[PDB]
C-alpha cells in the first residue's frame, strides 16, 4: 500500500553525481591508461556487470586503485562513467565505436543495445 | 506522489 | 546532444538497495534509541539534509556510528531508510505522525510535504 | 532511450 514519489531516483542520482565533482566520499581511483577517475565503488557496482564482479571480490573489494586493460579508451570510459551518473550518454560518431567497446567491457548491455541499434543504421 |  | 536512458536512475536505485539487503559497502551504523541500521552514506547524504550536514562535517564523515535524537521512532525512520533506497513510502494511519516527525528532523522536504497533506485531509 |  506504498505512495511513490516519482521524481526521488533521478534526485538520488543528481546528488550523487554532485558527490562525485566535490569528490566526496568516493573511495576508489580506476585508472585508465594515462588518466585517473575516482568515482564511489558502489555507483560503479550498480551501473556495470565488471564492476559489480570486481568489487563483491574478497580481497578486490579492498582495493583503492582498479587498472584497467589497457585498450580501454579513457575517452570511452569517461563517457560511461558520466551515463553511470546522470543517465546520460554523450554517443557521437566520432567516439560510438570507443564507447561501444568500453560497454561491451564494463558489461553495461543497455549501452551496448544502443550503439549496435545506432551503428546497424549508418550501415 | 503516486500510487505505483 | 546526450540521449537518456530513462530507468537508469531507478535501476541503479534498485541495485543500492541490493547492497544495503546484502551490507555490502555499507558503511555507517545509524543508531535509533535500541535499534541499529546499516547503510550507505552516499544514499543518506542524497536524500537527507540532516545526513548532508552531518557527512560534510570535516568531523562527523569519518565517524562509522551516528546516534540520532531519542525523541526519534526507530519505524519511523526505518519507513524514511526504505524510502531513500526504494522511493516507496509506507505511509499509514498508525504511522504517519512518527513519519512526519522523523522526515523533519532528517530534512526530507518531499516526505513532510505528503504528509502534511495526508493528515489536513483527514481533518 | 530518449531525446532528453
Ligand atoms: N548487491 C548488489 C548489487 C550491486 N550491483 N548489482 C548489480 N550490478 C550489475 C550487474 C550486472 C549488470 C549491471 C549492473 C548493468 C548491466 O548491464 N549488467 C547486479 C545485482 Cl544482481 N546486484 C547488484
Ligand atoms: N555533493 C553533494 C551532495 C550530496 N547530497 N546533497 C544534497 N542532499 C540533500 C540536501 C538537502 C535536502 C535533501 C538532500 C533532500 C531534502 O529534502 N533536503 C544537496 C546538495 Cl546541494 N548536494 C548534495
Ligand atoms: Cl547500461
Ligand atoms: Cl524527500
Amino acid at each position: 500500500s506504498c505512495i511513490q514519489f516519482t521524481r526521488h531516483a533521478s534526485d538520488v542520482l543528481l546528488n550523487l553525481n554532485r558527490l562525485r565533482s566535490r569528490d566526496i566520499l568516493t573511495d576508489v581511483v580506476i585508472v585508465v591508461s594515462r588518466e585517473q577517475f575516482r568515482a564511489h565503488k558502489t555507483v560503479l557496482m550498480a551501473c556495470s556487470g565488471l564492476f559489480y564482479s570486481i568489487f563483491t571480490d574478497q580481497l578486490k573489494c579492498n582495493l583503492s586503485v582498479i587498472n584497467l586493460d589497457p585498450e580501454i579508451n579513457p575517452e570511452g570510459f569517461c563517457i560511461l562513467l558520466d551515463f553511470m551518473y546522470t543517465s546520460r550518454l554523450n554517443l557521437r560518431e566520432g567516439n560510438i565505436m570507443a564507447v561501444m567497446a568500453t560497454a561491451m567491457y564494463l558489461q553495461m548491455e543497455h549501452v551496448v543495445d544502443t550503439c549496435r541499434k545506432f551503428i546497424k543504421a549508418s550501415e | 506522489w503516486v500510487i505505483p
